[PDB]
């Protein structure tokens, strides 16, 4: 039901297999595992500095 | 030739603190009227073999406190210290005896979450026990102050009002003990 | 001889009153001009360690003997610099005590008289007092 | 804490304490006055 | 005019409501008279006792008029004694309960909708009897030692269950259907917190409590009859949480034969809306409509 | 640094704690500077009072 | 006879003049000023809450608030206005003048007095801090009915913060009551007998006795509620009798509460009327008896707040509530008698006291209507009740509070507030109040319940709601001239160099300077009546005062 | 101080009558019988005024007339020392901050914060009670 | 309407404020009128002094006229 809200990044429009998406678990800020995945807000929270 | 100002303030505050226990007595009597015939309900088995001696120790602490007051009014700081140390030890014994009763009541299934009777029993007796602990703190603070300067009339007034508080705590306990352990 | 509603108390103080809605002070000048003059007095006196004073009223016929009489009413008058003005007689007087002599007041007191007189000819009484106090205190040293 | 000492002991002790405190204050005062 | 003096009170649709409205109008007139006197005394002294320009001495310094002081404690006592007498009369008439009501309604309030059950119908002329209690479901709530007289706080046995029930929904206002001219009895119970049963045209409301008997509340009240057909809004009048403003209901008053037809339809498996359409009534509430479930205009 | 622990224990939004820290990082030192300056001068005046009038 | 003066008095103290005093002061005058400032800040906060509610009620539909936020808004608006503005401002006024009125240098317990103020401030901050949590503040109403307040139905931290903040502030209030009672019984000046004290002091003493009854039982009820919410206790369990247990305990507090914030302000207008009438207060002894009777009766009428629960003995409470109307009417007759045949001038304190009389009258008539259970069966929990208690509250704690401020501001500061700006403030307040609250009687009678975030366009409520919101925003702008006046008058106001700027003051505070010295008095006059300052300033009148006293 | 005692005795008379009347009127023809909450509250309000009034009445019959109890007392009758009144203290705000710490701890149910707040309260109350009794430092 | 509702709520308070402030703040307050030099000095004589420095041989003087 949430697939109509997905915005694709340029060059990455076909990187998902249907409704499966894969991102790096390494945070781009300072490298902590950014792995606090909120399924309803669809928000990925990094525990280290709150990105 | 004039009222003791600290005395009147202490008496006025103690009369107010009677209304705080009024609220808890109201809670107890409301729960008792809704008991439906079983009060205290199972499995609560109150035992007077331990409540009575603890009550008597708390009553005798009033006489020891009054003896300390007589020494203070006499100007005798050492007699005041001796009687207030005895009173402190007896009130501490009351607190420990109550805690032992609490421990034996909890093991047999009378707890605050467990039943309405447990809720009222523990709020009533536990807030009274907190008042007792506050009075013991008051004894400790007063006794330390008598070592700080010479024994003046203001120091004796402080002893007297601490005793007013202790007598209030003892009388409230007599009322709570009568309504819980005999007017069941 | 006391005003209406005024009483002499057991300490000697006077306990007075005002009719409701009336004022206690009623100087014929605007409040902010009075504040400016008060600041001029305070910060001129602080900067010179000499008490500056201002008189408005009738100065008599000699007007310098009267001014010397008024200077006795300033606190610590030996260290004070009074500027007395008669709007009616159109007279300007400056009188100071002995503690201030030799500290720059002989140069500055006539400058204060000139500063007051320049503003008085425009009909600005409080402005003249403020200007004169400013010039005279700027010319006195705490010596 | 519970029992008083003999009054003569208390008097001697209090007098000695006051004398010592006064002597200490005087020593500091006279050093200050000298320098 | 009685409407201006009633101050927005509805005219009323039961005899008890009409009696209450008469008490209201009389009391309003008494209070307006006292207020006019006191306001006029305030305005008089403010108008005519102001300080003139030609008075030098202070006014006469009186501070005690004992007969007047005594006379001004007796009169208000008399007025409140009269008001107390009539108050007692009207509350005795309004709280009166007959041993034989002709419709007994179970009112169940919850957070945050209504359920109306038809417990019993006994028309006074013998033309309609119906026994609606469903005691085979009150027993299913028994929860059982227990913290309160052997019971857990999830006991719920005090609630009433009936065969014909109108259940409110966030998308359907519950419509309670009643016959005109008949003694109606309302039995009020709450599933959780305290709600309020207010039909303004009844000129009366009562609080809806969880476990009313243990709280010494009389959760039962009657109207001797409802004197006209129509549709009347009802609202919750005790703060009950988030949707306290959004749990309204409606009372549809119909003629007794139509009420019998409606009850036959409901017994035949019809829902409330289709059973109302079967007696040529609007199927949904007409005094109120459901609230939008969107949380506001910014959503 | 303990904003996440404080958010969990003291019921503050984590986003709010970040913004409180961001704004307070400018505002709190200014307030503290002003208050500490006035408080120090106030203690100086309290000393002066005892010097003119005694204890 | 030339006395040197300054051209204008000092506007403010030097740097460092105030901040250490604020945290170390045992001076009741400074503590009273601190009370007034902080209570007024809380008044502005609570008024902002009401402005939000009123804006949302202007139109049907939810334009910017949710249900939850609206419920928090009325809960906290009522809490802030009742317990963080009115109740502590009683003790603000008492700290300002009560030691002066009895000719004392101080209160009985200066450090306990300071502690009472700091407990007020920090308890209020604890309760308001619910708004910085994600869920928000308490949203179960200021009355906090059970079981809505239990952990099942109000789980958030806002409710618990509300409970504990109320407990802390209530301890502050109780200690303030102890202090005020002890001060009156111990610190009176020689010749200041109990029946020579001003009516304000009598009302403070009786109010303090009421405080000692109401606030401890509310503290006990709150601690029972916290036991239920944190320990799983069954105090307020419905099957246990807890619904009406809560209501009985709360209202046994809650009725005494409304008269704790009525009698002091009655005493304020009792101080103000004789000064601007140039007359004595009419029936001094009867006023004292009326205060005592009201206080006695206010402890026995609580269940008139519970008429629609179907569970209270209606005649007892109905009759007692009707009886309370008699001493209050005695007070209305005593005040009009004080004005009767005077020389009235209507400066700002007098104007605000007359606004008191007019507004409170309608409030009290509405309350008498509410006292009969049949009429309350229709109007309870509706906007009729809201109109009643805003008419009766706003009269005592707004009109009489402003009367006290305008009256005693020169005494506490040595400066007068501007009377033109004060008249602008009064007329904005008076017009705004009646515009916002008179039409709410009609709304409640029609069928609009209290505490609704929303209604429908077909309800028939929109026009009167719009009128009420227009009035509320008049009440919002009425605050600007007052705050401007205090801000300007505090530093640049007209200097007061006399003891009595109002001319005909009666109590001992007008027999001392503006402001009083640190220990309030450089001398005392002979005390032979309840108008000692008047006899000090007009000796020639004393004979007349004894001759003309009886009609 | 006979008027001070009389005030509380009059309140006591009214409160005792109200308590007895309410208990008897709710026991008879009131649903459930005696209404226990209101009866208890009225009885102990009576007790509050009784404690204070009895204390005042006992104090009054001890000491003879004070200058504030005397209808034609002179101001100079009250000459002399009044008593001790603390000139300043920062301990009250510390006590209130401590109690507020313990209260926030109880609101959010953080037992460690409650413990810290109770310790703060005891230390602050000791600071207040000892403020005018600590002797000079000893070296 | 909805524009009429917002016009009343915003507009009535400000119009009323302006009208009441024209009625009350344009009146003359109790402060005395400012003395004009052309008029005689009919006030009592005034002596003002600074309170600093915090606490009778003449040292000289000067004279002037305008
Ligand atoms: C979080 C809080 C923690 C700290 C935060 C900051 C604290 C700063 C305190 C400080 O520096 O001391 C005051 C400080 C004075 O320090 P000082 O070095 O002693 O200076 C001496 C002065 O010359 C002044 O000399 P003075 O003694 O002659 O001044 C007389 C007069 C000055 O009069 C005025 O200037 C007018 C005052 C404003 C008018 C009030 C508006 C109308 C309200 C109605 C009043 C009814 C009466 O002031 C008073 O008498 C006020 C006394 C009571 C004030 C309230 C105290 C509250 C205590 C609780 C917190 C601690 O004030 C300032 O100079 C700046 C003002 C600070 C900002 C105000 C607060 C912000 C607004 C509220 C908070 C909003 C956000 C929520
Ligand atoms: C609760 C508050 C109880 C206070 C009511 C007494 C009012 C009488 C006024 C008076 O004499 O004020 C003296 C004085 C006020 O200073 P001031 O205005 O300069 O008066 C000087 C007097 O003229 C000259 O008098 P003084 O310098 O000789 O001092 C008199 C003082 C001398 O008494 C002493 O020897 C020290 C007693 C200090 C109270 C102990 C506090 C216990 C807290 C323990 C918390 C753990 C539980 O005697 C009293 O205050 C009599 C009261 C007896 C204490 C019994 C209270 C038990 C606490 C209940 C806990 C629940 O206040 C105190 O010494 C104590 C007040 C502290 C308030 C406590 C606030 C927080 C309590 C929260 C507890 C819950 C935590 C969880
Ligand atoms: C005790 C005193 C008191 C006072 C003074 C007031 C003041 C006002 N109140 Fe009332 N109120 C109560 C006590 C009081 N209140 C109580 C006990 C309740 C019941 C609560 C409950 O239901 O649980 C209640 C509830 C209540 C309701 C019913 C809400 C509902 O049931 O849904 C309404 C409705 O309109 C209302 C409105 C007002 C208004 C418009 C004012 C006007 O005075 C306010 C306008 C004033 C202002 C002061 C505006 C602010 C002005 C500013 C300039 C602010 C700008 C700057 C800052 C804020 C920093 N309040
Ligand atoms: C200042 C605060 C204050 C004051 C003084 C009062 C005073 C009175 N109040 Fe009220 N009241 C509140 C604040 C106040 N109240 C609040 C905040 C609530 C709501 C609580 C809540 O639910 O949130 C409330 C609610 C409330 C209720 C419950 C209503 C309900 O919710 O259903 C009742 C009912 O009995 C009541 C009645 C009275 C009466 C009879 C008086 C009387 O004391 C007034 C007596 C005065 C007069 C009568 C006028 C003067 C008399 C005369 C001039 C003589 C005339 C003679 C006759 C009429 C015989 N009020
Ligand atoms: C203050 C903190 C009070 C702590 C209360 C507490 O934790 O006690 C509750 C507990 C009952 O827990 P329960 O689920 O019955 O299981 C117990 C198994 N041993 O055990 C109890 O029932 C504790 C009994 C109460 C102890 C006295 C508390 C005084 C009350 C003042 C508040
Ligand atoms: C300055 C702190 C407060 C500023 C923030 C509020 C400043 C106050 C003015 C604007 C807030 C309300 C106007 C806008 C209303 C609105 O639509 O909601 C906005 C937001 C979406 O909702 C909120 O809930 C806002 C927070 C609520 C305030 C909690 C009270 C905090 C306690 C303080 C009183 C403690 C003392 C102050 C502490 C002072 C500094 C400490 C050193
Ligand atoms: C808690 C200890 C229990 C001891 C049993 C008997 C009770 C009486 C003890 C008397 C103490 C005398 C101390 C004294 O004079 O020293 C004083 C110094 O102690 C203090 O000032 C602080 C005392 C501790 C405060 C208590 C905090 C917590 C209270 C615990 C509540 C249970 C005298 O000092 P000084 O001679 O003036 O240098
Ligand atoms: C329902 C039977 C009545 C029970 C009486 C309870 C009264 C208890 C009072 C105790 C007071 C003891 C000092
Ligand atoms: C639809 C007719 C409305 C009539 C309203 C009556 C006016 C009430 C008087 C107001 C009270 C004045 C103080
Ligand atoms: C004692 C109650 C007085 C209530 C008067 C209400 C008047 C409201 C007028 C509005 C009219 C709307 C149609
Ligand atoms: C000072 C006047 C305040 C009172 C305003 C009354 C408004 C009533 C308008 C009624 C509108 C008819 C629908
Ligand atoms: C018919 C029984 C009712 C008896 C009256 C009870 C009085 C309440 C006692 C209060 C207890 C204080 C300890
Ligand atoms: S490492 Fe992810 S936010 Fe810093
Ligand atoms: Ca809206
Ligand atoms: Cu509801
Ligand atoms: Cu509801
Ligand atoms: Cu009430
Ligand atoms: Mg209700």
């Amino acid at each position: 039901a949430d697939m109509h809200r997905v915005i694709k990044r340029k060059g990455q429009e076909s990187f998902n297999f249907g409704e499966l998406f894969a991102y790096t678990k390494v945070c781009s800020h300072l490298g902590c595992p950014s792995s606090l995945y909120e399924q309803q807000t669809y928000r990925i929270l990094c525990p280290c500095h709150q990105s | 030739n004039r009222p003791n100002m600290v005395s009147v303030g202490t008496i006025v505050w103690l009369s107010s603190e009677l209304m705080f226990f009024a609220g808890l007595f109201a809670m107890y009597f409301t729960a008792r009227a809704q008991a439906g015939g079983a009060w205290p309900p199972e499995p609560t088995e109150l035992n007077l073999a331990l409540a009575v001696p603890v009550t008597l120790v708390l009553i005798a602490s009033s006489f020891t406190c009054q003896m300390g007051v007589f020494a203070a009014e006499r100007g005798d700081v050492f007699g005041l210290r001796r009687w207030y140390v005895i009173t402190f030890l007896m009130g501490l014994f009351f607190v420990l005896g109550q805690g032992y009763e609490y421990i034996h009541l909890v093991e047999h299934g009378t707890t605050i979450p467990g039943s309405a009777y447990g809720s009222v029993f523990y709020l009533a007796t536990g807030f009274h026990g907190l008042h007792v602990i506050g009075g013991l703190v008051a004894f400790v603070l007063l006794l330390a102050r008598t070592k700080m300067s010479k024994f003046t009339p203001a120091q004796a007034t402080a002893a007297i009002v601490v005793s007013y508080y202790w007598h209030f705590v003892d009388i409230v306990w007599i009322a709570l003990f009568a309504t819980i352990y005999f007017v069941r | 001889d006391l005003p209406y509603g005024s009483a002499l108390t057991s300490s000697g103080r006077i306990s007075a009153v005002t009719e409701p809605g009336e004022l206690s002070v009623h100087y014929p000048f605007p409040t902010m001009d009075l504040v400016v003059l008060d600041d001029a007095l305070k910060y001129g006196s602080r900067a010179a360690k000499a008490r500056f004073a201002v008189y408005i009223g009738p100065l008599g016929a000699d007007t310098a003997a009267t001014a010397r009489e008024i200077l006795a009413n300033v606190p610590t008058p030996e260290n004070a610099v009074l500027l007395a003005v008669s709007p009616d007689q159109r007279a300007i007087e400056v009188v100071y005590g002995a503690d201030v002599k030799g500290r720059g007041i002989e140069s500055a007191a006539p400058l204060g008289v000139s500063a007051a007189a320049a503003s008085f000819k425009e009909g600005n009484l409080i402005d003249g007092l403020i200007s004169a106090v400013r010039v005279m205190s700027a010319g006195v040293s705490p010596a | 804490f519970l029992f008083p000492d003999p009054a003569v002991e208390h008097e001697a002790l209090t007098e000695a304490a006051h004398a010592s405190e006064h002597k200490s204050l005087t020593a500091l005062k006279e050093h200050q006055d000298r320098i | 005019w009685s409407d201006a003096l009633a101050l927005g009170w509805p005219t009323g649709i039961t005899p008890e409501a009409k009696l209450n409205r008469e008490l209201w109008i009389g009391s309003v007139i008494a209070s307006f008279a006292v207020g006019a006197i006191v306001w006029g005394l305030i305005f008089w002294t403010s108008a005519f006792h102001r300080k003139k320009a030609t008075d030098t001495e202070l006014p006469r310094q009186f501070g005690y008029n004992m007969p007047l002081e005594l006379t001004l404690t007796v009169i208000p006592f008399l007025i409140i004694s009269v008001l107390f007498y009539f108050t007692v009369v009207v509350q005795e008439r309004m709280m009166h309960k007959d041993p034989n009501p002709e419709v007994v309604i179970d009112v169940t309030a919850f957070q945050w909708n209504w359920k109306f059950g038809y417990q019993k119908i006994a028309f006074a002329d013998g033309s309609f009897d119906y026994d609606g209690a469903d005691p085979e479901r009150k027993e299913a709530m028994t929860s059982r030692v227990g913290p309160i007289r052997g019971m857990t706080p999830e006991d719920r046995t005090y609630l009433n269950f009936d065969k014909i029930e109108t259940l409110g929904t966030s998308s359907e206002i519950p419509v309670l259907v009643l016959p005109a001219g008949k003694r109606i009895e309302f039995v009020l119970n709450s599933a959780d917190v305290i709600h309020g049963f207010w039909v303004p045209e009844f000129l009366f409301k009562r609080d809806v409590l969880p476990e009313p008997k243990a709280n010494n509340s009389d959760n039962v009240f009657q109207v001797s009859e409802i004197q006209q057909t129509g549709a009347f809004v009802g609202r919750c009048t005790e703060m009950c949480g988030t949707f306290h403003a959004m749990m309204n209901f409606e009372v549809r008053v119909v003629e007794p034969n139509d009420f019998k037809a409606y009850i036959d339809q409901r017994n035949a498996g019809k829902t409330n809306a289709e059973a109302l359409a079967a007696i040529n009534q609007p199927p949904l509430a007409i005094t109120t409509e459901p609230f939008e479930s969107r949380r506001g205009e910014l959503v | 640094c303990m904003n996440d622990i404080i958010a969990l224990k003291f019921h503050i939004s984590l986003n709010a704690t970040t913004w409180i820290g961001r704004i307070g990082m400018v505002v709190l030192p200014a307030i503290v500077y002003f208050v500490a300056y006035r408080w120090a001068i106030s203690l100086q005046r309290s000393d002066r009072e005892v010097l003119e009038h005694g204890v | 006879e030339l006395e040197a003066r300054r051209p204008f008095p000092e506007r403010m103290g030097p740097k460092g003049n105030l901040i250490y005093k604020l945290i170390t002061t045992t001076d009741h005058k400074l503590i009273g000023i601190m009370y007034c400032v902080v209570c007024f800040a809380f008044f502005l906060v609570g008024g902002l809450m009401a402005l939000f509610m009123r804006t949302e009620l202007a139109m049907p539909g939810l334009q910017f608030l949710s249900n939850e936020q609206f419920n928090q808004l009325f809960t906290m608006h009522g809490t802030v206005m009742l317990l963080f503005y009115a109740t502590p401002i009683v003790f603000g006024f008492a700290n300002l003048v009560l030691p002066l009125q009895i000719g004392a240098p101080d209160v009985a317990f200066p450090r306990l007095n300071a502690l009472s103020f700091w407990l007020f401030l920090f308890g209020a901050l604890i309760a308001i801090a619910g708004f910085i949590t994600p869920g928000g503040a308490a949203d179960f109403g200021w009355t906090a009915y059970s079981p809505l307040t239990d952990a099942i139905h109000s789980p958030g931290a806002g409710g618990d913060l509300w409970i504990m903040g109320l407990a802390v502030g209530g301890l502050g209030t109780i200690l303030g009551g102890v202090n005020m009672i002890t001060t009156v019984v111990c610190m009176r000046a020689p010749g200041m007998t109990m029946f020579r004290m001003p009516i304000f002091t009598w009302n403070i003493l009786v109010t303090s006795i009421l405080v000692l009854i109401a606030f401890p039982i509310l503290t006990a009820a709150l601690f029972g509620l916290a036991a239920d919410r944190h320990l799983g206790a069954h105090i307020y369990d419905p099957a246990n009798g807890g619904v009406l247990l809560w209501q009985h305990l709360f209202w046994f507090f809650g009725h005494p509460e409304v008269y704790i914030i009525a009698l002091p302000f009655f005493g304020i207008v009792s101080e103000i009327f004789p000064v601007f009438s140039r007359k004595p207060i009419f029936g001094y002894t009867t006023l004292i008896y009326a205060t005592l009777a009201i206080a006695a009766l206010s402890v026995a009428v609580w269940a008139h707040h519970m008429y629609a629960t179907g569970a209270v003995l209606l005649p007892f409470f109905s009759f007692m509530t009707f009886l309370i109307a008699v001493p209050t009417g005695i007070k209305f007759f005593n005040w009009i008698g004080t004005m009767w045949k005077g020389q009235l001038t209507f400066e700002t304190p007098m104007l605000f006291s007359v606004g008191f009389l007019i507004t409170f009258l309608l409030g009290g008539l509405s309350g008498v209507l509410l006292a009969s259970p049949p009429l309350d069966f229709h109007v309870t929990d509706s906007y009729f009740v809201i109109a009643h208690f805003h008419y009766v509250l706003f009269g005592t704690i707004v009109f009489a509070t402003y009367a006290g401020i305008y009256f005693w501001f020169p005494k506490m500061t040595g400066r007068l507030l501007d009377e033109r700006l004060g008249k602008l403030h009064f007329w904005l307040t008076f017009i705004g109040f009646h515009t916002t609250f008179l039409v709410q009687h009609w709304l409640g009678d029609e069928g609009m319940p209290r505490r609704y975030a929303d209604y429908l366009p077909t309800d028939g409520f929109t026009t009167l709601n719009v009128i009420s919101t227009v009035g509320a925003f008049i009440l919002g702008v009425s605050m600007l001239p007052f705050v401007w006046n205090v801000f300007k008058s505090w530093r640049y106001g007209e200097p007061v160099t006399v003891d009595d700027p109002w001319g005909y003051g009666n109590s001992l505070e007008w027999a001392t300077s503006c402001p009083p010295p640190r220990h309030n008095f450089t001398e005392l006059p002979r005390i032979r009546s309840e108008r000692p300052a008047f006899e000090l300033h007009y000796p020639h009148m004393v004979e007349r005062m004894r001759a003309e006293a009886h009609v | 101080m006979h008027i001070e005692a009389r005030l509380f005795e009059i309140l006591t008379a009214f409160f005792a009558l109200a308590a007895v009347v309410y208990a008897v009127l709710t026991a008879m023809f009131a649903t459930g019988g005696v209404e226990w909450a209101g009866t208890t509250a009225l009885v102990l309000t009576t007790g509050l005024t009784l404690i204070t009034g009895t204390f005042f009445r006992f104090v009054a019959r001890r000491l003879d007339t004070r200058p504030e109890d005397y209808e034609d007392a002179e101001i100079s009758d009250g000459a002399g020392e009044l008593g001790f009144f603390a000139p300043h203290s920062w301990w009250p705000i510390l006590i209130s901050l401590s109690f507020s710490t313990a209260a926030v701890g109880a609101a959010l149910w953080l037992p460690w914060l409650i413990a810290a707040g109770v310790a703060f309260v005891i230390t602050s109350v000791c600071g207040l009670v000892f403020e005018y009794y600590w002797g000079p430092e000893k070296h | 309407s909805t524009a009429l509702t917002h016009g009343l709520i915003g507009g009535v308070p400000l119009v009323l404020f302006a009208v009441l402030a024209l009625i009350f703040l344009t009146r003359k307050g109790p402060h005395p009128d400012t003395y004009k030099m052309s008029d005689p000095w009919t006030h009592a004589p005034i002596l003002w002094a600074a309170e600093e420095p915090r606490e009778v041989v003449i040292g000289g003087g000067a004279s002037g006229k305008w």
